[PDB]
RNA sequence: GCGAAUGGCUCAUUAAAACAGUUAUAGUUUAUUUGAUAAUUAAAGAUUACAUGGAUAACCGAGCUAAUUGUUGGGCUAAUACA
RNA sequence: UAACUGAUCGGAUCGAGGUUUACCUCGAUAAAUCAUCUAAGUUUCUGCCCUAUCAGCUCUCGAUGGUAGUGUAUUGGACUACCAUGGCAGUCACGGGUAACGGAGAAUUAGGGUUCGAUUCCGGAGAAGGAGCCUGAGAAACGGCUACUACAACUACGGUUCGGCAG
């Protein structure tokens, strides 16, 4: 009634099983969708008995994820199930023999299971494109505590 | 050419973004196709409309614009007749869609009970019909007709609201097809969660 | 107004010069491939069509 | 772009047909076929520039024209300027019963090694892929395009097949695994010929592979380079330039003027 | 029936745009090629399969305009066209 | 397993060489699906010259994300509707200049650098400017078409052009 409706006008799953489950009576009927995206990663325990209906998620859908996988610190935690890394790398300056300080933004789509926090380091995968900036999605969060300022931190992770 | 490149858009930063290429025809764009029903031949002679269009590959895409009747499947059974659709109720995406009984692949409609009554009939020994009369048997308790007394004590406990939908004739179900895409318009028939819910919409949206 | 008269069953093509202006009065306003009768040619023309 | 490409440029035509830089200025294009348009060699290069049969252009157009047929790939007949003879096939000069194996160098240039009616009936065929199809039927695939019907079960996706042509029979495979013997078909490394070592995956989307041979060098490439030339240090057949190793520019010196 | 969407010229536009070096396509289309695969022709209809049906270029002949690889209009027969 | 459409396919075609029969042998070509080759869309990450006498930018319609649908070859706010308010920035956003198409490379060079790359390779863009489209497996093609702006050629001034040399 309330992970269901939620505004939204619906939310099912990509196996449609539900109301054909009063079939089967006896068994486990409560089914939702389940997988493993492998590439070294477990599966979220809280992904599994989720009520959430997140269709972008890379363990609730037929979402891939392929090539390219990220790690980088978090700057936002608004947005529906979306959130922006910053990654901080260091550029050499052909010329001066030296570099300088570089940061690169990016979109990552959030599925609800992991629980978000502003300032800790995630773990992005290769998603394909789900809307104009986003094109990865979070696989692993680590927790991690920064007294204040995340734009002031800055650390070669 | 009503393009879909992502050119005339604002790169995060907002800041407008050149071009250097005139549109160019793999960016092709369709004219949308809006899907009507004919469940209202109230000027709408021939029933229904489909028109094919030309795709890339050099395949052919069908694209309904008027409709009257689609194909359901009822999940629980495992049943599927082709059936007369009737009126269009909640679009969710739009509720315009509904005034024009226009045909989205998440659609929720109504349907004709008559295949569904005609088989629930012939597999159960239950017509549906006004509850009194509930079942209808054989003369003789020897031979087969011993089998749709075991499907029918399979307690055939189907949802209170699912009974009331056969007896009023109406069916509530909800499409799985882009019509504008195959020409097609598929549903399944509404149950469980979905029911309650989709039905709450529909109660308090007229109350 | 020249004319171009074909005759199907056997394959006659002719040309007629019709001058004189009351003759074709019959021709104006009327649609492609109608019938024409051809008597506003009192001439060879007795009785065709 | 316009649409598909359609030439090709005698500067951009790959260094394995050892080319002439001076001589045109295109260069027959490979037709769209059993090898990738780098790795192969269109008939008229096999002809004219290779067993030099052939000469000027028209003398090819005579060849692959002419109503007799002089030219055979794999037990079969090819009237094509450009067909795409490619890695592990056999041509056969039919007026003279030539049988060549389309083996690279050493040093990577497309190589004619001559066969003796005995070899020139089996062919070397790579893995592809492996799955079922149809009404339930197993079916594999080979490098060289080659689709398979109802295949020997106890063969995983990286194997390497002995084909008899002339029955279109297969006969003693061999997987890649720790031990055995291989070709390396491109790469800073082909024309090798060593022993695998081992493989390790890293799945993260592309996996490697290990080396040594003759002198015992130590050999790096990936898998999808890699062509199980045999089973278990025995070859399954004869290399071009001696074995299937290079010498330093050091070694070649030597060897060759003694220094 | 294919081809004409290769090439050939040019750089006016165009500063994360294009490009390059990289990666993905489990988010896709690809005529021509190479390998393989098909026992059941759907219902209603209709029905010959030793195999069906109708029409039109070229051609014959009449014609228009000052004018162009313009084209009207009548008669004739074939397809891997069409049906 | 259930049913839907039936505009998917399942050859009414073509050679030649043989040979006392009953036919035989090697080919052409049409066409469906899976591969395969070829190429193309779109895509991840990283990197560009001057400039703040450019500091706040994008958001009335999309600017950032979520929902459902359209639409496409498919992904996607690519477009519609509803909802949230985000997205970028001195680690220079946004805006402006460039006699700026980017590379491969070119000229001089102790080392480090300085200045160029219209121009045979590659990729991109375009064909008078600009938009639209037919057709096709494939282009917004452009040595194809439609209209507008400015033009080029013929005229019996009615009308016409297979009119675009950045080949
Ligand atoms: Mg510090
Ligand atoms: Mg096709
Ligand atoms: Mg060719
Ligand atoms: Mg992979
Ligand atoms: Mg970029
Ligand atoms: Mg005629
Ligand atoms: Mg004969
Ligand atoms: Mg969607
Ligand atoms: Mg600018
Ligand atoms: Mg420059
Ligand atoms: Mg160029
Ligand atoms: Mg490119
Ligand atoms: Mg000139």
């Amino acid at each position: 009634m309330d992970t269901q409706i939620q505004r939204a006008y619906q939310k099912q799953d990509g196996v449609f099983l539900n109301s054909k489950k009063l079939l089967a009576k006896k068994t486990s009927a409560g089914v939702r969708y389940y997988k493993n995206i492998g590439l070294g990663f477990k599966t979220p325990k809280e992904a599994i008995e989720g009520t959430y209906v997140d269709k972008k998620c890379p363990f609730t859908s037929n979402l891939s994820i392929r090539g390219k996988i990220i790690k980088g610190l978090v700057i936002s935690t608004k947005m529906n199930r979306t959130v922006i890394i910053r990654r901080d790398y260091l550029h050499y300056v052909r010329k001066y023999n030296r570099y300088e300080k570089r940061h690169r933004n990016i979109p990552v789509h959030i599925s609800p299971c992991f629980s978000v926090k502003e300032g800790d380091i995630l773990v992005a995968g290769q998603c394909r494109p789900i809307s104009k900036t986003v094109r990865f999605n979070a696989l692993q969060v680590v927790p991690n505590e920064i007294i204040g300022s995340v734009r002031k931190q800055f650390l070669l992770f | 050419g009503i393009s879909r490149d992502s050119k005339h858009k604002r790169r995060a930063t907002g800041g407008r973004m050149p071009v250097h290429r005139k549109k160019r025809a793999f960016e092709k764009g369709r004219p949308i196709s809006m899907t009507k029903l004919t469940t209202q031949s109230t000027t709408i002679t021939e029933k229904r409309r489909i028109r094919p269009v030309r795709v890339r590959g050099g395949h052919l895409k069908f694209r309904a614009l008027r409709l009257c009747e689609g194909n359901f499947s009822w999940g629980s059974e495992n049943i599927t007749r082709k059936t007369k659709i009737l009126d269009v109720k909640y679009n969710a995406t739009n509720n315009e869609l509904v005034r024009t009984k226009t045909l989205v692949k998440n659609s929720i409609v109504e349907i004709d009970s008559t295949p569904f009554r005609e088989w629930y009939k012939l597999h159960y020994g239950i017509d549906l019909g006004l509850k009194k009369d509930r079942t209808v048997l054989g003369n003789k308790e020897k031979s087969r007709h011993v089998q749709k007394r075991v499907k029918r004590t399979k307690a055939q406990a189907l949802e209170k609201n699912i009974e009331e939908q056969f007896v009023s004739q109406r069916i509530l179900a909800c499409i799985t097809s882009r019509p504008g895409q195959s020409g097609r318009a598929d549903g399944y028939i509404l149950e469980g969660k979905e029911l309650e819910f989709y039905i709450r919409k529909l109660q308090s949206k007229k109350k | 107004m020249k004319f171009n008269i074909s005759y199907p069953l056997t394959g006659a093509q002719k040309c007629i010069e019709i001058d004189d202006d009351k003759k074709c009065n019959i021709f104006m306003d009327k649609k492609m491939g109608q019938e024409v009768e051809g008597d506003t040619l009192g001439d060879e023309f007795k009785g065709y069509v | 772009a316009r649409g598909p490409k359609k030439h090709l440029k005698r500067i951009n035509a790959p260094k394995s047909w050892m080319l002439n830089k001076l001589g045109g200025i295109w260069a027959t294009r490979p037709s769209q076929g059993p090898h990738k348009l780098r790795e192969s060699l269109p008939l008229s290069v096999l002809l004219k520039e290779r067993l030099n049969y052939a000469l000027n252009g028209r003398d090819v157009t005579l060849i692959l024209n002419d109503k007799e047929q002089n030219v055979f790939v794999d037990g079969k007949v090819r009237r094509d300027k450009g067909y795409p003879t490619g890695l592990m096939d056999v041509v056969r000069i039919e007026k003279t019963d030539q049988s060549f194996r389309i083996l690279y160098d050493t040093k990577g240039r497309f190589v004619l090694k001559s066969l003796s009616k005995e070899e020139a009936k089996y062919k070397l065929l790579k893995v592809t892929a492996k799955a079922i199809g149809p009404n339930q039927i197993p079916y594999i695939v080979t490098h060289d395009s080659r689709t398979i019907r109802f295949p020997n079960p106890e063969i995983k996706i990286g194997d390497t097949l002995k084909y008899d042509l002339v029955n279109n029979k297969i006969e003693n495979f061999a997987h890649l695994e720790s031990g055995n013997v291989c070709y390396i078909q491109q790469g800073n490394n082909i024309g090798r010929v060593g022993i695998i070592q081992h493989i390790e995956k890293h799945q993260g989307s592309f996996d490697i592979c290990h080396v040594k041979d003759a002198k015992g060098n130590a050999f790096a490439t990936r898998l999808g380079n890699i062509f199980v030339l045999g089973q278990g240090k025995k070859s399954w057949i004869e290399l071009p330039s001696g074995d299937g190793v290079r010498e330093t520019i050091l070694e070649e010196r030597k060897r060759k003027f003694s220094y």
